[PDB]
């Protein structure tokens, strides 16, 4: 059966973390 | 060690004409860095781009070249 | 039984139908026929072209082998006979001069005494005159 | 002027050469202001980590996207009919055509058509629902999340790994070898048996039954006992239907060979031995290096015992040499990824693994022609960044005598003689293509020269292909190697020996003339890059070239003239050459896979013999459907890749601006501009920051040649999509 | 700026000046050529890098060596 | 250029009402078109010693030779 | 347009801030950056 | 005239001659033995 | 005067080769059914294919700089 909008958004906040580390290890690679 | 009317090859490694053979054209008195002068054949890459010929002569000092005649 | 793939043009249906209306090249009007009897000895492939083979095996000698030996003589003919021309006019005094203007009594000399080329190149090389010492020759920096 | 902060001459620039500039040389580590060893290599650490990170995030957006908006669970029920979605289509810019042309697929909106195969990757690893799909995404974001953190905490000051770390080569060969190459290897054996198999035979294994049932009804006993015979008995039949019981074996490793007769794949018990025998090779090839026990070779010196009495020196030194170098390193990569991912295109298009893979001719030919042109590119950057090596990181005292140091003893000869075959190649392959044109020009196409492939057809003979009769090895039922009652013989002798399959597919004369083409381009294409490469430190004409660094415009006008001089030059030229000689390649492919298809294989056995048949069967022929995806009547499915087709056909002649005009005409028509903006009332209020110039003449050859590349790639990835589609799909 | 090298292998043969259009160059006294005199580049700050006077050395190679660096108003030679 | 590109983006987006066509948005050449017909007046009254226009290209009739069309108003 | 997968709405409003307000965005703080007098 | 035989004697009329010369010796070989694939 | 010599000779050239290798009389009876014609083809490798039928049985390469016009324009 197809996904349900609940997995969806759990997808997008799960990703949110991903996001965050990117963040930090850009910020510490540009010193 | 050399004079007028000998044949010698180049030890530059960085002149044109490296491994060539070329006449020693004339020396001159102490105090100058490179006072042999060589004279070659074939002229080198000198000129401007689309020139018809180069330079076919050079200044080298005597430990640069080694004697054939 | 080396091609099974393959069939003599003789034996090709292809062929067969295809070289009744082999064209004239030259105004020769038999030069289509004369085609069709020379390609009935090759072997031809499902469209009825003539295939060869460069194995190395006698049998189809003449589809290479024959004409390798044939360029051979004559590149080697001309390879050698400019490389005299060029040595021996070196020592002219102007052999850049003499490279735009040709000398033709020279060259004509030098043309006609190049058909025992090989024998020639293979004294050389022998003689030591054929190539030069690694020593003797300009080099780019490393 | 702060950006670019690595770099101060780049900051103090007025114009807008800074930006450009400071773009352009980013990620070169090695040349930053004050810039150390560990520093660098921690650097490239931190973006070794980042890079892996953007590959796994990158791999959970397919398997999100495919997961969310495709067809899988449709797809599998009915591979040889439904078409792959690949991810749905929101363009607000639509018109109504456009929206009934692209709903396809059976959907209901707007959507896509995958070609990348990743449909039939997860079906033959056992995905059969997307809520797997699903949780291998989010996994895949939480493993890009662990990497992203791993790169900033081996960042930190006490976790800054020390350089010693960097140049143990014995530990990281050994650790790499036996765990990245063997464990892992080994793990995916697990995964096929475990979980693939029992999924192929039509048994659901997750991870909630996994670890109750055993892949094989006698488990552990016979491979501690010995009896590994055991777990090679019943394989599957022929008669198997994949993801079903029908006619399914108990047979976990086994080598039937051959390929599966419905899915005309090869055998996953197949895939379990070879990787899992591939796993204990390479686990003990990774026992080989001493770290600190004292057992094992020391690379040092295994190099400086193998020399040479013809190179003097053999390989001495060459261990400090590599390790000290980045850019040899980076190099060896490069070859070795480029070579093998040839290697893995060949031997994909030829051994299909995933189910009904070869039905699906477009993927097929998308994945060939993907990974043949990343190989390309990875065997350019080889060169490159070796030439780079030669420039900055070779030392003539240190490797004196080596083979390395050698190859510039000897490099002139090394040019000429490649010249020469190259030109040999090139004077005859042109005459005789040009000679059967212009004969069947003259409406006599029976005089052509037409020269079979023996050696590649004695090849396929050897490997047991009877169709040529040459009866040699494994055609003759006689000999010694025909006879050795190996298992996998009689599958493999069935499917060679069928022409149904791409498998050592039929040659002939055409065949012979686009391989010897085939092999021109690549003499000259490497004629290019190893000129460039030797001649880096210097020559004749600039005996000073290393100097200059490596990406220099030229000498100035004097001495002759002296554009296009650096090694960056060469590479620079040596592109084009590789996308000519791809262009070759993929057409070549092409047209004969399409003859397959088909069944008409006579098309190019006839016509590759001459220019004309591949400008007017194949480029002409093949074009119709491709360009009338949108029409004055109206609009079907292959409007994007016409519009990705004239795309392509565009950005390539823009280039040419870039590649054909030089900079001071730019310059000077700029100066006039400047002047108009600044005499301009009501536009003098707004003034520039950095002073407008021209591109630099480097970036000017290097903007031309990424505009000429990206429609090259455009150009005929649309064509090649379009058109197997619109033929088959 | 751009740098301007004169090496050891000057002939004092004055080309090198005189094809230098933004005055970059000069004759100073020597004692290591016949003539006596040697090329100097003190206001290399004005060097463009058009490289005219290497194209009038006339020496093997040349004696005198232009390595382009960073770019200025000056050496971009920029009217604006 | 753009009025093509734009066309071209039109005819591909199932959007052939937004092109620059003759049944869609349309860019007369009226200056031309007006010469074209003062052209063809012109043996009338302009140049009343003429027989026929200068040229069937600006209009009038469609002159045929054989069963090839000769030469007739190029619009 | 709209589709049938779950959470329709979802490219809606994300595809405008992908191609509106991430590249206006990033756009505006580069140019900012790259435009910073001294600290070279 | 010794500057006319000089002239003549100049390489781009000498190779036309030698080119011509081959051109004709081809093209009489090839009207009088047409189609020869190979040596039998 | 060079190119003017030059420019004569390659006009003599086109004159006499509209004159003996060419149908103009040919043509000049049914000028409808006959193409042009002023070039003919050696049969040397097979280029006699380039002869190809014009009308009225003769055979040579169909020439389209309108030189029989001209001539027939000139009586
Ligand atoms: C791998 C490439 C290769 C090479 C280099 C050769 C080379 C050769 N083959 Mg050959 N061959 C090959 C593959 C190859 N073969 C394959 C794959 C097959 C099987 C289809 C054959 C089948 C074959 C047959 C059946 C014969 C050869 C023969 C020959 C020789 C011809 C004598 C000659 O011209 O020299 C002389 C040159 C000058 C005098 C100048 C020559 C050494 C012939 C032989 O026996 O010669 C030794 C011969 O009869 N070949
Ligand atoms: C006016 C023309 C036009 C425009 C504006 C669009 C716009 C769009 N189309 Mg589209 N399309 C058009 C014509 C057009 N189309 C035509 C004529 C056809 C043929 C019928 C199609 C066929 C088509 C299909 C089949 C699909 C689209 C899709 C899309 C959307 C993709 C969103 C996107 O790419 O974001 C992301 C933006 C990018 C990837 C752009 C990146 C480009 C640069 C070069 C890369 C960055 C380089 C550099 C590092 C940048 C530095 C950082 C930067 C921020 C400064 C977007 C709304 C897709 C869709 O619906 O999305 C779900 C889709 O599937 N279109
Ligand atoms: C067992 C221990 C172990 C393991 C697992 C690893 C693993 C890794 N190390 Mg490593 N390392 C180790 C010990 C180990 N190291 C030790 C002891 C040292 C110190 C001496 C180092 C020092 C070190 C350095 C200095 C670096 C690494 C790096 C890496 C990563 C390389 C990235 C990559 O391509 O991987 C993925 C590779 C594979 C999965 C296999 C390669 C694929 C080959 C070509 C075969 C192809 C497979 C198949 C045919 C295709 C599949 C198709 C499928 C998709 C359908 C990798 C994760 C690099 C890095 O930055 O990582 C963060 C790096 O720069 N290591
Ligand atoms: C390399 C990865 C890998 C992993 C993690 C597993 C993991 C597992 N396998 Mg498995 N297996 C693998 C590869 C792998 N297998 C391969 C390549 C084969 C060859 C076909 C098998 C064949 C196999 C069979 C036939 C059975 C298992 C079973 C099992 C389960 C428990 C038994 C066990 O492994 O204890 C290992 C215990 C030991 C004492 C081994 C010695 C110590 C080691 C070296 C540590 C467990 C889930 C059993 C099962 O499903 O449980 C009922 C079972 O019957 N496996
Ligand atoms: C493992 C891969 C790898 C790695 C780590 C490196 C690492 C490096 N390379 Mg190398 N290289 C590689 C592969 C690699 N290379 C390959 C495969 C090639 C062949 C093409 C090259 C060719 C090459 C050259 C020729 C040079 C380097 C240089 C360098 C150094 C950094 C400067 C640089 O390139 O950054 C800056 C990179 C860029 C500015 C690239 C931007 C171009 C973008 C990615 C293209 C995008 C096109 C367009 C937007 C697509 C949009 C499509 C849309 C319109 C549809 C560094 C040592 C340089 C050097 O000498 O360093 C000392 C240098 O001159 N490399
Ligand atoms: C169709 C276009 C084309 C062609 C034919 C060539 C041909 C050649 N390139 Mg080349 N090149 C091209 C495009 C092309 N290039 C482009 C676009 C680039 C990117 C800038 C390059 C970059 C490049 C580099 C960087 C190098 C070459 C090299 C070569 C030579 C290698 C020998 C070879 O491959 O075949 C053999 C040669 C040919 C087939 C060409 C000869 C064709 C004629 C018909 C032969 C007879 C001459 C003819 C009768 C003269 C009549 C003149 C008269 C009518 C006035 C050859 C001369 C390499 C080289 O110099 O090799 C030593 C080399 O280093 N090229
Ligand atoms: C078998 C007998 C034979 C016959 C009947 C002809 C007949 C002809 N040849 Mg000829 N030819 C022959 C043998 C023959 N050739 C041989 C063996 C050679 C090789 C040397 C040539 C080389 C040759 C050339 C190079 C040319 C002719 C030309 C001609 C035509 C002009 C008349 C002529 O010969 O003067 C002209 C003769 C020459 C210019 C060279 C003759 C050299 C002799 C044969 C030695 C005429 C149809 C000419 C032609 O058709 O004009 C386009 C022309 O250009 N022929
Ligand atoms: C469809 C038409 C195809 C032609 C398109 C036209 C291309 C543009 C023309 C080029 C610019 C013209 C002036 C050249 C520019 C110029 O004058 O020289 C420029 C260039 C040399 O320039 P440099 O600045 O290097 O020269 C400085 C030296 O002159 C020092 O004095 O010379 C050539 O290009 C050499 C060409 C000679 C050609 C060698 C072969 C001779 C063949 C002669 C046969 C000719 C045809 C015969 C009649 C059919
Ligand atoms: C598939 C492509 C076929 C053509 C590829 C290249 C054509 C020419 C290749 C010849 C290599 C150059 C001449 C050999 C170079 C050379 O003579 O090196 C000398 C070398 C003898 O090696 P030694 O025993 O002295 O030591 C070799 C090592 O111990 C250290 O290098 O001879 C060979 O190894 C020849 C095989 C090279 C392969
Ligand atoms: C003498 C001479 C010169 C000089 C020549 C020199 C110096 C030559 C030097 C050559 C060297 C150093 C090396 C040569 C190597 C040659 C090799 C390796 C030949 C290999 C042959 C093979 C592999 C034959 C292959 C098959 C043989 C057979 C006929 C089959 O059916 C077809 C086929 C193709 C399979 C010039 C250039 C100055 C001038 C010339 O005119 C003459
Ligand atoms: C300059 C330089 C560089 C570069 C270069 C390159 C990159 C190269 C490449 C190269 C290459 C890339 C090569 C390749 C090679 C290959 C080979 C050598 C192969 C072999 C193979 C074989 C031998 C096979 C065999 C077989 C068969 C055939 C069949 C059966 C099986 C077997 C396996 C037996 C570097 C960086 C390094 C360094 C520095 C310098």
């Amino acid at each position: 059966m197809a996904l349900s909008d609940t997995q969806i958004l759990a997808a997008l906040v799960v990703a949110l973390l991903p996001a965050f580390l990117a963040f930090r290890l850009s910020t510490e690679l540009y010193k | 060690a050399l004079n007028r009317g000998d044949k010698v090859r180049i030890k530059r490694t960085e002149s044109y004409w490296y491994g060539d053979v070329g006449t020693v054209a004339s020396v001159e008195k102490s105090g100058i860095l490179y006072p042999v002068i060589v004279r070659f054949d074939r002229v080198n890459y000198n000129g401007f781009s689309g020139s018809a010929s180069g330079v076919n002569t050079n200044n080298f000092a005597e430990n640069e070249l080694e004697l054939v005649q | 039984d080396d091609f099974a793939n393959l069939t003599p043009c003789s034996e090709n249906p292809a062929y067969l139908a295809k070289s009744k209306n082999f064209l004239n090249t030259t105004n020769d009007p038999n030069s289509g026929k004369i085609r069709a009897e020379r390609y009935a000895s090759a072997l031809c492939g499902p469209e009825g072209y003539p295939h060869l083979i460069v194995d190395g095996r006698f049998t189809h000698a003449g589809d290479f082998l024959i004409p390798s030996i044939l360029f051979l003589y004559i590149a080697g003919w001309i390879g050698w006979v400019g490389r005299s021309y060029l040595i021996e006019i070196r020592e002219s005094k102007n052999p850049e001069m003499q490279e735009v203007v040709i000398n033709v009594p020279l060259a004509i000399k030098k043309m006609l005494g190049g058909f025992l080329w090989p024998l020639a190149a293979v004294g050389e090389y022998t003689s030591g005159k054929l190539v030069m010492k690694d020593s003797e020759i300009p080099t780019s920096p490393r | 002027t702060k950006f670019p902060k690595f770099s101060q001459d780049l900051a103090q620039d007025p114009t807008t050469r800074r930006i450009w500039y400071g773009i352009a040389t980013a990620h070169d580590f090695e040349t930053h202001d004050g810039m150390t060893e560990e520093n660098l290599y921690q650097k490239i650490f931190a973006s070794h980590f980042g890079h892996i990170a953007i590959i796994f995030l990158w791999t959970s957006g397919t398997l999100f996207h495919v997961a969310w908006q495709g067809n899988f669970e449709q797809w599998i029920k009915d591979p040889l009919n439904i078409r792959p979605i690949a991810h749905a289509i929101w363009d607000p810019h639509f018109g109504e055509g456009a929206v009934n042309a692209f709903t396809q697929a059976g959907a209901s909106n707007p959507v896509n058509i995958a070609y990348s195969g990743v449909y039939h990757w997860f079906y033959t690893i056992g995905m059969t629902t997307n809520q797997e799909l699903y949780s291998g995404a989010v996994f895949l974001l939480v493993l890009a999340s662990l990497f992203l953190f791993a790169g900033w905490l081996h960042l930190q000051p006490k976790f800054r790994p020390s350089l010693a770390w960097f140049k143990n080569a014995e530990s990281r060969l050994n650790h790499h070898l036996a765990g990245l190459f063997g464990v892992s290897s080994l793990a995916w054996a697990g995964h096929l048996v475990h979980v693939a198999i029992p999924e192929a035979r039509g048994q659901h294994v997750g991870w909630d039954n996994f670890l109750s049932t055993p892949p094989h009804p006698a488990g552990l006993m016979p491979f501690f006992t010995g009896n590994w015979g055991v777990y090679a008995a019943d394989p599957d039949t022929a008669g198997h239907i994949f993801g079903t019981s029908e006619g399914a074996g108990t047979a976990i490793l086994t080598f039937l060979g051959g390929f599966h007769p419905q899915t005309e794949s090869l055998w996953l018990t197949d895939i379990a031995h070879h990787h899992l025998a591939i796993a204990v090779i390479f686990i003990i090839a990774g026992h080989m290096y001493r770290t600190n026990w004292g057992i094992g070779h020391s690379i040092k010196e295994i190099l400086n015992a193998h020399k040479g009495p013809l190179t003097g020196a053999g390989h001495t030194n060459l261990y400090d040499t590599i390790n000290n170098s980045l850019h040899f390193q980076l190099g060896l990569a490069l070859a070795s990824l480029g070579v093998i991912t040839s290697l893995v295109a060949q031997h994909m298009y030829s051994l299909p693994s995933y189910a009904f893979i070869a039905q699906d001719h477009t993927t097929q030919a998308a994945l060939y022609t993907h990974h043949q042109y990343i190989a390309g590119f990875l065997m350019v950057g080889a060169f490159a960044h070796g030439a780079i090596f030669f420039v900055r990181d070779y030392d003539p005292v240190a490797n004196k005598d080596n083979v390395l140091a050698r190859m510039l003893e000897h490099k002139e000869a090394l040019i000429s003689h490649l010249s020469w075959v190259s030109l040999f190649l090139g004077f005859h392959t042109l005459g005789l293509y040009v000679h059967n044109d212009v004969v069947v020009a003259f409406g006599t196409p029976e005089k052509q020269i037409l020269i079979e492939p023996v050696f590649a057809q004695w090849i396929q003979a050897t490997s047991g292909k009877a169709l040529y009769g040459f009866d040699v090895l494994l055609s003759n039922p006689d000999s010694i190697a025909s006879t050795t009652g190996a298992a996998w013989l009689p599958g493999w002798l069935d499917a060679i020996n069928s022409g149904t399959n791409s498998l050592f597919l039929t040659i002939g004369p055409g065949d012979f003339l686009v391989h010897h083409a085939i092999a021109l381009g690549l003499h000259t294409t490497a004629l290019i890059l190893i000129k460039g490469a030797l001649d880096a430190r210097g020559s004749k004409l600039m005996p000073d070239k290393k100097d200059f660094g490596y990406s220099f415009p030229c000498d100035g006008p004097g001495r002759g003239g002296t554009c296009d001089i650096s090694a960056w030059d060469a590479f620079y030229l040596a592109m084009f050459w590789m996308l000519n000689t791809l262009g070759w390649l993929t057409f070549y492919w092409h047209w004969k896979h399409l003859g397959v298809w088909s069944g008409n294989v006579a098309q190019f056995n006839e016509n590759s013999t001459y220019l004309m048949g591949w400008f007017r069967d194949y480029l002409w022929a093949n074009s119709a459907q491709l360009i009338n995806g949108y029409n004055p009547y109206g609009v079907n499915n292959l409007s994007v890749w016409a519009w990705m087709f004239l795309f392509g056909h565009l950005v390539w002649a823009t280039g040419f601006m870039f590649l054909i005009s030089w900079r001071g005409y730019w310059q000077e028509l700029i100066e006039t501009i400047v002047w108009a903006h600044e005499r301009t009332p009501l536009a003098n209020l707004v003034r520039w920051k950095d002073k407008p110039v021209a591109l630099s003449i480097v970036q000017a050859r290097l903007v031309g040649l990424a505009h000429f590349t990206v429609g090259y790639v455009l150009t005929y990835a649309a064509f090649l999509i379009a058109s197997t589609a619109g033929k088959f799909g | 700026s751009h740098s301007v090298k004169i090496y050891d292998t000057c002939i004092g043969c004055t080309q090198c000046v005189r094809a230098c259009p933004l005055d970059v160059l000069e004759m100073v006294p020597w004692d290591g050529c016949k003539a006596a005199q040697i090329a100097s580049s003190p206001r290399t700050e004005d060097c463009v890098g058009c490289k005219r006077c290497e194209t009038a050395c006339p020496t093997d190679f040349l004696s005198i060596r232009v390595y382009l660096g960073a770019e200025t108003t000056r050496s971009m030679g920029l009217a604006y | 250029f753009g009025l093509y590109i734009h066309n071209d983006t039109m005819r591909a987006l199932g959007r052939p009402q937004d092109m620059f066509s003759d049944t869609a948005i349309q860019l007369q050449p009226i200056f031309a078109q007006w010469v074209q017909h003062l052209h063809t007046l012109a043996p009338g009254a302009t140049a009343p010693n003429a027989l026929a226009t200068a040229s069937y290209a600006f209009g009038g009739e469609t002159i045929a030779v054989a069963g090839k069309v000769a030469m007739m108003p190029i619009t | 347009m709209d589709g049938s997968y779950a959470a329709s709405y979802l490219p809606w409003i994300l595809i405008p801030m992908v191609g509106w307000l991430f590249p206006a965005v990033t756009m505006g703080l580069l140019f900012i950056h790259i435009e910073s007098e001294g600290e070279g | 005239m010794d500057g006319l035989k000089s002239f003549l004697s100049t390489a781009p009329v000498m190779i036309m001659a030698l080119l011509t010369f081959t051109a004709g010796i081809l093209i009489e070989f090839n009207r009088f033995y047409p189609d020869l694939l190979f040596h039998p | 005067f060079g190119h003017l010599a030059v420019v004569f000779v390659w006009l003599s050239g086109m004159y006499f080769h509209g004159a003996k290798f060419s149908n103009y009389e040919g043509w000049l009876a049914d000028p409808t059914h006959i193409k042009p014609s002023a070039q003919v083809v050696w049969p040397i490798v097979g280029q006699g294919i380039l002869n190809g039928d014009v009308g009225g049985g003769f055979h040579g390469i169909q020439i389209t700089s309108g030189l029989f016009y001209l001539w027939r324009a000139s009586g």
